[PDB]
RNA sequence: GGACCGAACCGACUAAUGUUGAAAAAUUAGCGGAUGACUUGUGGCUGGGGGUGAAAGGCCAAUCAAACCGGGAGAUAGCU
RNA sequence: AGCCCGCUCGCCGGAAGACCAAGGGUUCCUGUCCAACGUUAAUCGGGGCAGGGUGAGUCGACCCCUAAGGCGAGGCCGAAAGGCGUAGUCGAUGGGAAACAGGUUAAUAUUCCUGUACUUGGUGUUACUGCGAAGGGGGGACGGAGAAGGCUAUGUUGGCCGGGCGACGGUUGUCCCGGUUUAAGCGUGUAGGCUGGUUUUCCAGGCAAAUCCGGAAAAUCAAGGCUGAGGCGUGAUGACGAGGCACUACGGUGCUGAAGCAACAAAUGCCCUGCUUCCAGGAAAAGCCUCUAAGCAUCAGGUAACAUCAAAUCGUACCCCAAACCGACACAGGUGGUCAGGUAGAGAAUACCAAGGCGCUUGAGAGAACUCGGGUGAAGGAACUAGGCAAAAUGGUGCCGUAACUUCGGGAGAAGGCACGCUGAUAUGUAGGUGAGGUCCCUCGCGGAUGGAGCUGAAAUCAGUCGAAGAUACCAGCUGGCUGCAACUGUUUAUUAAAAACACAGCACUGUGCAAACACGAAAGUGGACGUAUACGGUGUGACGCCUGCCCGGUGCCGGAA
């Protein structure tokens, strides 16, 4: 069993975009920003515990951060992990 | 025409990378010199 | 059989092949093979230490029994095989107990022949005995220099040694070089001459054929610059110095043997 | 078959062009090899009086009758 | 002028197309801006700014396994630093489980969705049950060339289905246009390739053991096993599908949906890691199969079926004959692998096209000299010039014909000559290739024999016919004679020298008896070589033919020693 302490840290934010929206209303899939070191197993456990929904499967990818200038002052944004969480049919969030 | 620089990341790391430098006392002296000078980049290691 | 190629191309005009129909056409006996990767004549410093070595065909090493120490047990020659590692052919022999080994193929040996090693062996080609038990005057090959060490002398195609004398613990051998040499009488030898005597009649015929055998070109010293070789230099063809090796030692008559340890065993030098 | 003709591929014999170039070695038209001592990818080994060289003092990062970088070092300069 | 849309034109098409690895790193997509950047303008951009975008049990990495090689506990060696190396441990460019078709995004997809699969492992049952390795054996597991036969990708034509009936003479037909596609998996075990099978007994082998492998001897039976492209069936009452219909936010969404066959041609792909043949004789280790040891004994473990769970992590956008990589540039350069349609063609040459992609990021005029790249040229024809430099010329296939000389192979495509388009006939399409239905047989199947419809189809001869010209374009040898040098194919001064130089097979001299000489190395060691004088090193000469004379005073080397 994954500690609840751990599960409470792994989900960071919902991800809002046209693709995320289409994923929700076509494939019953929610898109999350999750902790960089979160595994598919942890992500599944967290969503089922914290959002109280049945998860079919988690797909994940690492987004590489862009380089961005800030008044002639350059800096690289952090890489972050995105999770496409497919909910079982009948579940809603 | 074929120029002298033909990049291979594997070859780069094996020739000049951090672990190659640490492998010998002369390599470790390179790192000491570069730290002393205050280089932002000690080696080719990415 | 020695066969001259017809001159259908300049590279073929002078080729002379040794075609032996008796040699196994199939693949070698897998349990007795090992890999043997090439050196390019470079040592463990990665430096060339013997020039003119490189390339040529890949070759597997055949484990050849030079010790011939499996005594009392007869063996039958299964087949003769080509061995790329040496000038002699080799014979796959099957011992009565089921063991297979390779041996140097003596002259005359053919598939079906019986061989044996040990003191009680018969005096027939391919049989191995201590030279104590071999008649003086006999022709032998694959001769040991130290008891139990395995054959070191007379292994190349068509070579043999003559046992000229036995005096106490030692026998005197006449080697192919002409040298008269003493060896302990407990040293084993195999009766007969090494086979494939026609080996020396081969004519490679072209530059490429030497390259297949992993020999790279020799550049003459006199073709070089002084910085490269003692013979180097000159406007046109010049020489005008005593011939030497690349390292400056005289190379036409100067003797280089220097081994006081083994001098006692040499009854007479080759010349 | 280090055979022949000929593309790919590898070379580089001639000419013109170009020479503050399109290019710090090329382009165009022709040219040689093209199953071999062939060619090529990836990785590896050889280190500077050292390597490697089918030998031209060739090549060793556009650098070679002794690489490059740092040091002895403000070498020395009866010369400008 | 340069952006977008449209119509036309031109260019590439063994690429100037499509895609991988590498290398790069957001360049990708959308909106917005045009200062700078872009060799011009720019409303455009690989430019600025903002937002979005990369979804995996099966693809790759990681992982298991090793090659060259690296490192290397102890160890050996070395003033120190260090060198070398054993056990080991790393190291791919190689070996090792498994997924396909269709659909979808502005931008990902073998990753998402739909349909249909497959692999490995952990649990739990149930039944049956000798399991067990750091050890043994097998396998994995291997070259070059050649030739076929069987196939498929693919193409062509016919049939079938849908559409058309023509801006100008003709075109309801032997007419025109388009489509005619469908996977892995599963079942079947074919063309063909290889191999005798089975049961006993015995045994100096495989570091011990072995029921395994090896060896020996009988008996018995002769077809048993293994491998295998493709086809066929199923997958698929599906998917896709030319069009049509309804909407357009004039970008394109929604709905429906015909035929979906056959013949012939056919790879450089597959069967094939095959077969034949040759000498230069062609990795390793694990996974995998099998054997036992110590050990464990109605246990663990093994095998099979079923159920269940798991298969993480990282990569995944985009560029790659390049404006994104290597070349300081948005640079005529360089960059490994895969795919490869039509007509003509021997062809991956070449011409024109397809799919697809582009018109090369200054234009507009003008129509001087001169320069560059080309076209043609009266008469002459090398008179040019250092030199026929450059140009012009030759150029194909078939048949005829072909000298000196020669190492008997050559020289030779020597030289030189003739034919060559189209139409018709032989023959409404021939010789040949392919092969259906039927027929009969059968050890009734992907079978055998015959049969020969249909399809495909050279080459020749004869007769005719058009042009100045029929290898019509592109493409595509100039030829011959005497002679120096080097035998030859090769190699070389990256970037002014390709040669007569280097190498070379062959020859000779010489050293070298193996802990070899010799070489790298204060050394240990290593190469020489897991070679052994028919071998190895050094030196000179340089195929082959005929040959290689005299001098040992000098210098060297070898030997002698009173
Ligand atoms: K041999
Ligand atoms: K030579
Ligand atoms: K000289
Ligand atoms: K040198
Ligand atoms: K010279
Ligand atoms: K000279
Ligand atoms: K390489
Ligand atoms: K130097
Ligand atoms: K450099
Ligand atoms: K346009
Ligand atoms: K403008
Ligand atoms: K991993
Ligand atoms: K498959
Ligand atoms: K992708
Ligand atoms: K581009
Ligand atoms: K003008
Ligand atoms: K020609
Ligand atoms: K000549
Ligand atoms: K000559
Ligand atoms: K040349
Ligand atoms: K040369
Ligand atoms: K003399
Ligand atoms: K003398
Ligand atoms: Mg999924
Ligand atoms: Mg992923
Ligand atoms: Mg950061
Ligand atoms: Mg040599
Ligand atoms: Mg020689
Ligand atoms: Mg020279
Ligand atoms: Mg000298
Ligand atoms: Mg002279
Ligand atoms: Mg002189
Ligand atoms: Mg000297
Ligand atoms: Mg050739
Ligand atoms: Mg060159
Ligand atoms: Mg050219
Ligand atoms: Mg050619
Ligand atoms: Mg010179
Ligand atoms: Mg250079
Ligand atoms: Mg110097
Ligand atoms: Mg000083
Ligand atoms: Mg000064
Ligand atoms: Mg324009
Ligand atoms: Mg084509
Ligand atoms: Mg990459
Ligand atoms: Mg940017
Ligand atoms: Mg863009
Ligand atoms: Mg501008
Ligand atoms: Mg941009
Ligand atoms: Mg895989
Ligand atoms: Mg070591
Ligand atoms: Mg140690
Ligand atoms: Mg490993
Ligand atoms: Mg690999
Ligand atoms: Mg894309
Ligand atoms: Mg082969
Ligand atoms: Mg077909
Ligand atoms: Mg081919
Ligand atoms: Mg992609
Ligand atoms: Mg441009
Ligand atoms: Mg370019
Ligand atoms: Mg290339
Ligand atoms: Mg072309
Ligand atoms: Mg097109
Ligand atoms: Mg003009
Ligand atoms: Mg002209
Ligand atoms: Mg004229
Ligand atoms: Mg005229
Ligand atoms: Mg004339
Ligand atoms: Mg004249
Ligand atoms: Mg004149
Ligand atoms: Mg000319
Ligand atoms: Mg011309
Ligand atoms: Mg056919
Ligand atoms: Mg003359
Ligand atoms: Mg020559
Ligand atoms: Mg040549
Ligand atoms: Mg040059
Ligand atoms: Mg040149
Ligand atoms: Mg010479």
């Amino acid at each position: 069993m994954i500690r609840e302490e751990r599960l409470l840290k792994v989900l960071r934010a919902p991800h809002v975009s046209e693709k995320a929206s289409t994923a929700m209303e076509k494939s019953n899939t929610i898109v999350l920003k999750v902790a960089k070191d979160a595994t598919k197993a942890e992500i599944k456990a967290a969503v089922q515990k914290l959002f109280e929904v049945e998860v079919e499967v988690v797909n994940t990818l690492v987004v590489k951060g862009k380089v961005k200038r800030h008044g002639q002052r350059i800096g690289r944004r952090s890489d972050w992990k995105k999770a496409y969480v497919t909910l079982k049919e009948g579940q809603n969030l | 025409m074929k120029r002298t620089f033909q990049p291979s990341v594997l070859k780069r790391n094996r020739s000049h990378g951090f672990r190659a430098r640490m492998a010998t006392k002369n390599g470790r002296q390179v790192l000491a010199r570069r730290r002393a000078k205050g280089r932002a980049r000690l080696t080719v290691s990415k | 059989a020695v066969v001259k190629c017809k001159p259908t191309s300049p590279g073929r005009r002078h080729v002379v092949k040794v075609v032996n129909p008796e040699l196994h056409k199939g693949k070698p006996f897998a349990p007795l093979l090992e890999k043997n990767s090439k050196s390019g004549g470079r040592n463990n410093n990665g430096r060339i230490t013997t020039r003119h070595i490189g390339g040529g065909h890949k070759q597997a090493y055949r484990i050849v029994d030079f010790k011939r120490n499996k005594d009392g047990i007869p063996a039958v020659v299964e087949r003769l095989e080509y061995d790329p590692n040496r000038s002699a052919n080799i014979a796959l022999v099957l011992y009565k107990d089921g063991e297979r080994r390779y041996i140097l193929a003596p002259k005359g040996l053919k598939a079906g022949d019986q061989i044996q090693s040990g003191v009680d062996a018969a005096i027939k080609p391919g049989n191995t005995l201590p030279m104590r038990n071999i008649p003086v005057g006999s022709t032998v090959h694959n001769v040991e220099m130290k008891p139990g060490k395995g054959g070191q002398l007379a292994r190349s195609a068509g070579t043999y040694v003559q046992i000229v004398a036995r005096d106490g613990a030692y026998v005197t051998l006449r080697l192919r070089s002409g040298e008269m040499r003493k060896v302990e009488a407990d040293c084993r030898a195999t009766l007969g001459e090494v086979g494939n005597a026609e080996h020396m009649l081969r004519v490679l015929g072209k530059a490429g054929a030497a390259r297949w055998r992993g020999v790279r070109p020799t550049v003459r010293g006199t073709a070089m610059n002084p910085v490269d070789h003692p013979h180097g230099g000159g406007e046109g063809r010049n020489f005008g110095k005593h011939p030497v090796t690349p390292w400056g030692v005289q190379t036409k008559g100067k003797k280089t043997r220097s081994n006081k340890r083994t001098d006692k065993f040499i009854v007479r030098r080759r010349s």
